[PDB]
RNA sequence: GUAUGUCUAAAUGCUCUUAUUUACUAACAAAAU
């Protein structure tokens, strides 16, 4: 075999980890969007 | 299904069930190379899970010559050393799960 | 390195081990002979 | 430790002497190392063939 | 490793690796354990019977079960898998006996009649007695007095080749020693060995191994031994190939070696052929060639073939052709997920071409015009196990051009009727 | 074909073949692998066909 | 005795829950398990220079590192790790972090990427 | 595209490595490719190739060849003993930081006849030596107290080559045997006692 | 194999034999992974069941009752389809369909 | 549980150790960390063991700090570590008995 | 190398090293002579003598070893032993010129 | 005396070294050409 | 195939958290329509 790190959890370049990260971002991002819009609305009202 | 562990999952019926569903994953999918967005629409069924799925046929009582070991801290007989199956079983019944189940039932 | 070629083999005699080798087991006790 | 050599022989002997279902308990001849290391059932169980069959 | 009183051995903790290494018992000890377990099982049943725990009939049945189920009840077969025969026999007996015994009577447990099974097991044990006495006895001897100087054996598939090589080297050294006087020859031996190795390498490559300082005799001797090696090697390779063709227990590694070696041989042959050609002109005599040319010309005239021109800049379907070529190229990679560096480069090039069609076309044209010297074509050969094929991997940059040419020329032919009706593979059927 | 094109083809066939450590200039005989080679092969075979027929 | 061993022997009195509890009680006292910088084997993805002795440890070179958890996570629920290494020649502690925002690593006062 | 420093490095590597080992060399030159490297070497670097021009006769010969082996140009080159591209041309006729860093790397490589096992072993030896000296120092420090030097722990029944005398071969009892030898030996040994004392 | 010579397979017995063998080998590969190959522990369920019910989803051409014949009179002289040979496995009267019957013969 | 440490601190092993401690009195004073505040150790044997352990540690420290690359900062750090160890040892030689 | 014990430790180590090198390349004969020299330096004449003998046994047909040994014997003004050695050498190998000359 | 050869494939020590690493063709190769060119000319004319 | 080597003088109970893993090992193997 060649590159060992590819068979590690901690390795971020491992695909599973990347996927997890994306998911985290996606959820968090969505939340931000939800809140961001609200904030914008509030600003407009003001 | 009756061959498989399907009934052990505790679902009513095989309609609208799938594997490895997850979320959509395309925007951050340009790290790959001539993969055509997704490599295969077909589910790969990694054999660790395959064994588990067909565990109730693969491990079974009508065996020819399997030395029936009782698995560690569980009531799950293995008729011979079958490789991935055992690991899967252990994972399932981690942290003395069998005992917990039994005791829970009793309670 | 130690991946190394060589100079000579060996032949040194110790006390026999008394181990029951598989091949050493008896077989063809009868020796044949010629006619004369 | 030495006796492992003959333990399979011993096993074979004992098994051979298995009391048959028409027999509550068989007495059997026994050799045994005075050290207590191994015990051979010594007798070899012979029968009157027709009688045995019956 | 703790023994149950039922003889099922298993470990207390999870063993570290050193411990594991120390404590892997082998085919003797395990067999013995299995035997003991079996004994216990029959003995245990009788004990139970003696005690008020179980009826006589029940005891009999238990015994029968044990004897048939040896296979399931306890691993002997694991350690010695000719006990499998015995197991099979027992099963057969059960099948027979049960069918005889449950004729008018129905299916259920409670069939005694352990006799034939018992007999079978006894007979099996007979064989073991000897094997165990050699094995277990040997083990105990080792434990008391553990071997001095074992001798490995080159009749093994593994280690054979290396051993052979070593022997050859030794022989060569001996020959060289015989040849001429030396002072501090040990140092020189190494040098000689190195030289030999180099020669061998050259032979493998098909490089002529000419060194100026090498004196005639020594050099000659080295050459002879490399020839010998080749003879031994080539023949061996051939044998391996034959085996592969048959389907005769070839080692994966061995097969790979054969594929490689055979490829090398093929290459060597090719270059020899080339050399021969260079030496003694083409096989085709000039007159014959001329005649052929004339014939071709005549054919062309008959067909009234408009010769294919060089691609103009403002050719009608040029871009389309290029696109087609690009697509084709992609279709080499679009499937596979893995890509080496060269492949990646090729992909990049293709992408660039796609982006900038006009530029790429121009470049291609330029290449066609000017480029008469090219990058070297590396060849792998593939293992179609019957017969190996070559694979010529052309450089990514030139490859595109080649593809384009293929696309264009074929199209032109189709348009203009170069190939007649009868040459069928080219056709779309 | 255009003489230039022909020249290009011929040179292209006439390459340095490599393999591991050995390499050789392919001074004679068409290389099958290179993309256009198929066309060339076909053309060659046409000649053969013609010869066969008359 | 064999790596694929199905069942490890337990004593005849082994209340598993109780055993676990006991272990826990004797885990705070324990030397290993109650510590940071637990070992790991890893190849080096960055391909970098050891800052002390300028030893050019290249890509994919294997080392027995120490992985430790960084308490300050990335975003919220995706951990990041310090991965200690030693340079071959001089024994300077190189390390790096795995910030997964870029799908790559960050150097941590050890060496420099090049 | 090929820079001159890089070319030089490649050449150096080839003398260090081997004209049939184009992976290591490629690695050494971070931007250029393995299969490309070899090609480059073939083209420019190898001295036996006569990249320089030649007389009119040679040119004439080349042109003749071109006529009579229609642009079979590698073959022509081979015949000449010349490189190909150059021959073809003749026929037709009739950043800094990176450099610094790469050079440094390359230099380190080519010079150092080392790796894992070579570097490790020497280092280990050095460490051992250091340990030994530390031990000696410690004993010196605690000299007023009686102290014994620790022996190398045995692994499987070996000899400590101070005592016992190792596998002795005889003096071989000869004919002109004289007994002064023993005396001489004794005398020699007397001196070493004195040395020990001081 | 089958799409290329759809019609022309049926007649050649050697090819059929190879298919049977090849298929079996493939099956055993999977069973090699599971470190057994006990014929009961792999009922055709686990192989031929599609991936959409967790199986491997093989596409058998092995469960055909192969034409046997008088090998005395087969290579020699003339032939007719008499005596079928076993085909590939023990079945639970589970007639696994064969890819050929889902491919339209070339004629 | 690759690399041995995991195996050592696997639950079964721990349980075994506990059992040993209970019955017969096998402790491994290597295995547990030595306590910070002495005078929470009424037994003498335990104290002695602890002292021994600390001595061993000190010795280990000493062995390494005379290595050839003397100018490196690790050695310097250890010098303080060594001092600390010495202090600990001294403390362990308390005068209750 | 301050004390006697230290010297012993050093010397012992050296001897061990020499042994190790020998065990692999027993048939070397450069190593053996080096070892002999070391022994001589250490002023253990016995040891040196033994080493030389061992070397000779390994390779009797090696004049350099013989000559060096002779030199060593002579160096320590131990002439009679040296003479004996020379005689032995002569007996072993007449048709080598050098021993006789020596 | 035999030289100290240096391998183009192997350097155990990595010890660098200062670069230590027929024209007539058969009648055919001219004759063939003559046949060909001449033939071409004939075809043209 | 879960590497390895040196190094060794002779606070008590309590409970609560889980639909997981700071998990570790890579010796093993590597393809498409």
């Amino acid at each position: 075999s060649g590159d060992l790190n590819l068979l590690k959890s901690w390795n971020p370049k491992l695909m599973k980890n990347r996927k997890k990260v994306w998911e985290t971002e996606q959820d968090l991002i969505t939340e931000q969007q939800k809140l961001n819009t609200r904030l914008k609305e509030i600003e407009k009202e003001r | 299904l009756e061959h498989t562990l399907f009934k052990g999952t505790g679902f009513n019926s095989w309609e609208g069930l799938f594997w490895e569903k997850a979320s959509g994953f395309e925007d951050s999918m340009q790290f790959k190379k001539l993969t055509h967005a997704q490599r295969t629409g077909l589910s790969q069924i990694p054999n660790r899970r395959f064994t588990l799925w067909w565990s109730p046929t693969i491990n079974r009582a009508n065996v020819y010559v399997g030395f029936l070991v009782q698995l560690d801290l569980t009531g799950i007989f293995l008729h011979g050393k079958i490789p991935t199956l055992k690991i899967s079983l252990i994972q399932i019944f981690r942290a003395h799960l069998w005992q917990k189940i039994h005791e829970s039932i009793v309670f | 390195p130690q991946l190394e070629a060589r100079s000579g083999a060996k032949a040194a005699a110790y006390t026999p081990t008394g181990i029951e080798h598989a091949r050493l087991l008896p077989g063809h006790t009868t020796l044949k002979y010629r006619k004369f | 430790l030495g006796a492992l050599k003959y333990l399979p022989h011993a096993i074979l002997k004992l098994l051979e002497n298995m009391p048959h279902p028409w027999e509550q308990a068989k007495e059997v001849k026994v050799l045994y190392h005075t050290s207590g290391a191994i015990t051979f059932v010594n007798e070899t169980p012979r029968v009157i063939e027709p009688v045995y069959t019956a | 490793l703790h023994l149950d009183y039922n003889f099922n051995l298993k470990p207390t903790k999870t063993l570290t690796t050193k411990e594991r290494k120390k404590s892997r018992l082998g085919n003797s000890f395990h067999l013995m354990r299995e035997l003991l377990k079996m004994m216990k099982l029959i003995v245990d049943t009788h004990v139970q019977f003696r005690l008020g725990n179980v009826d006589a009939f029940q005891l009999a049945d238990g015994i029968h079960y044990i004897l048939n189920h040896i296979g399931q009840l306890t691993g002997i077969y694991r350690y010695k898998y000719k006990v499998m025969h015995q197991i099979r026999a027992c099963k057969d007996l059960k099948h027979i006996i049960y069918y005889k015994f449950n004729k008018n009577l129905g299916k259920g447990p409670g069939c005694g009649f352990w006799q034939p099974a018992w007999r079978v097991w006894l007979n099996f044990l007979r064989g073991t007695i000897p094997l165990l006495e050699r094995y277990i006895g040997n083990l105990i001897t080792r434990q008391f007095e553990g071997r001095s100087n074992e001798i490995v054996k080159t009749t093994t598939k593994q280690r054979l080749d290396a051993y052979y090589d070593l022997e050859l080297r030794n022989s060569v050294m001996d020959d060289i020693l015989e040849m001429m006087p030396e002072s501090i020859r040990q140092k020189k031996a190494r040098t000689i060995l190195q030289h030999l190795s180099e020669a061998w390498r050259c032979w493998k490559a098909n490089i002529p191994w000419d060194v100026p300082g090498m004196p005639a005799p020594i050099k000659k001797i080295i050459e002879r031994y490399i020839k010998s090696k080749a003879d031994a090697w080539v023949s061996a390779a051939h044998y391996n190939r034959e085996r592969i063709k048959r389907g005769a227990h070839v080692e994966k590694t061995m097969v790979k070696k054969n594929l490689g070696r055979l490829t090398r041989l093929w290459i060597k042959n090719e270059q020899e052929r080339q050399r021969q050609i260079q030496k003694n002109g083409p096989e085709i005599t000039p007159e014959e060639a001329t005649t052929i040319f004339s014939v071709m010309v005549e054919w062309l005239e008959s067909r009234s073939f408009s010769p294919i021109p060089f691609p103009p800049l403002t050719y009608k379907n040029d871009t389309k052709i290029l696109v087609l070529a690009l697509e084709d190229l992609k279709d080499v990679y679009a499937s596979k997920v893995r890509l080496n560096a060269s492949e990646r480069e090729e992909l990049a090039l293709i992408e660039e071409a796609y982006d900038n069609p006009h530029d790429t076309l121009n470049r291609i044209k330029k290449y066609l015009l000017t480029q008469r010297v090219f990058k070297p074509v590396d060849i792998t050969m593939m293992e179609n196990y019957q017969n190996i094929s070559p694979v010529y991997s052309v450089d990514p940059l030139e490859k595109i051009t080649d593809a384009y040419l293929d696309q264009y020329l074929w199209y032109e032919a189709d348009q203009r009727k170069l190939f007649p009706n009868w040459i069928k593979p080219s056709d779309s059927e | 074909v255009d003489p230039n094109i022909a020249d290009y083809i011929t040179a292209k066939n006439n390459v340095v073949i490599n393999f591991k450590d050995m390499s050789h200039v392919n001074k004679y005989g068409l290389i099958r692998g290179l993309k256009f080679a198929s066309f060339i092969f076909q053309y060659y075979g046409l000649v053969i066909d013609l010869l066969l027929l008359g | 005795s064999e790596r694929k061993a199905i069942n490890k022997y337990y004593p005849p009195d082994y209340n598993p829950l109780e055993a676990e509890k006991l272990s826990r009680k004797m885990a705070k006292k324990l030397k290993t398990m109650n510590k940071s910088h637990a070992s790991i084997r890893l190849m080096t993805p960055f391909s970098m220079r050891c800052l002390e002795c300028n030893e050019y440890i290249p890509k994919s070179r294997k080392f027995n590192g120490k992985k430790e958890l960084l308490k300050e996570k990335y975003l919220d629920s995706i951990k990041i790790y310090r991965l200690t290494i030693s340079c071959p020649r001089c024994a300077n502690s190189i390390a790096f972090r795995t910030d997964p925002g870029n799908s790559d690593y960050v150097m941590e006062v050890g060496g420099v990427r090049n | 595209v090929w820079t001159n420093v890089e070319d030089q490095i490649l050449k150096a590597a080839v003398q260090k490595y081997g004209t049939h080992q184009w992976s290591k060399v490629a690695s050494l030159l971070q931007k250029k490719t393995a299969r490309q490297s070899e090609l480059r070497w073939n083209e420019y670097l190898n001295p036996k190739l006569n990249f320089t021009e030649f007389s009119k006769e040679e040119d004439a010969q080349l042109l003749d060849l071109a006529r009579e082996l229609p642009n079979q140009w590698r073959t022509i080159a081979d015949m000449m003993a010349r490189p190909a591209q150059v021959c073809v041309e003749r026929y037709n006729r009739l950043l800094e930081d990176e450099e610094k860093e790469m050079l440094a790397e390359a230099r380190a490589r080519l010079l150092n006849t080392q790796g894992k096992k070579a570097t490790r072993k020497i280092r280990e030896r050095m460490l051992e030596e250091s340990k030994r000296i530390a031990e000696l120092q410690k004993r010196r420090e605690l000299k007023q107290a009686g102290i014994n030097v620790a022996i190398k722990k045995p692994k499987k029944k070996y000899g400590t080559d101070i005592d016992y005398n190792e596998d002795i071969v005889y003096e071989q009892a000869p004919m002109p045997g004289i007994y002064d030898t023993s005396t001489e030996d004794r005398q020699i040994k007397k001196k070493f006692e004195q040395f020990e004392r001081k | 194999l089958f799409t290329y010579f759809r019609e022309a397979i049926v007649a050649t017995e050697p090819l059929l034999d190879i298919l049977v063998k090849g298929e079996t080998r493939i099956q055993n590969r999977v069973k090699l992974g599971l470190n057994s190959k006990m014929p009961t522990r792999f009922p055709p369920a686990v192989f031929y069941t599609p991936k959409e019910l967790g199986g491997l989803g093989m596409i058998s051409a092995s469960h055909i009752l192969i034409p046997a014949s008088d090998l005395s009179w087969s290579k020699q002289t003339d032939t007719g389809i008499t005596h079928f040979r076993a085909g590939m496995t023990h079945e639970d009267e589970k007639l696994i369909p064969t890819i050929f019957r889902y491919i339209t013969t070339w004629e | 549980m690759s690399r041995n440490v995991d195996k050592a601190n696997s639950v079964l092993v721990r349980f075994q150790e506990q059992q040993a401690e209970s019955a017969g009195g096998y402790k491994d004073y290597s295995r547990y960390q030595r306590p910070r505040n002495v005078s929470k150790v009424k037994s003498i044997k335990e104290a002695n063991e602890w002292k021994r352990q600390v001595s061993k540690e000190i010795k280990q420290k000493s062995t390494r700090i005379y290595d050839p690359s003397l100018n490196e900062m690790q050695i310097a750090e250890l010098n303080d570590e060594l001092n600390n160890l010495f202090k600990e040892w001294k403390r362990w030689q308390w005068h209750i008995d | 190398i301050l004390d006697l014990e230290e010297l012993r430790e050093y010397q012992r180590r050296k001897r061990t090293e020499y042994e190790g090198y020998l065990k692999r390349n027993r048939l070397d004969m450069g190593q053996w002579i080096r070892y002999a020299q070391f022994e001589i330096e250490q002023h253990d004449m016995r040891r040196a003598r033994s080493i030389f003998e061992r070397a000779l046994l390994v390779d009797s047909s090696f004049i350099p070893l013989w000559i060096r040994y002779i030199d060593a014997e002579l160096k320590v003004k131990c002439i009679n032993h040296a003479r004996n050695l020379m005689n032995r050498a002569i007996s072993t190998l007449p048709r080598v010129d050098k021993l006789w000359y020596k | 005396k035999i030289p100290a050869a240096v391998s183009n494939w192997k350097n155990p020590n990595g010890y660098t070294v200062a670069l230590e690493r027929n024209n007539t063709i058969n009648d055919g190769f001219m004759k063939l050409s003559e046949a060909l060119e001449n033939a071409d000319k004939k075809a043209r004319q």
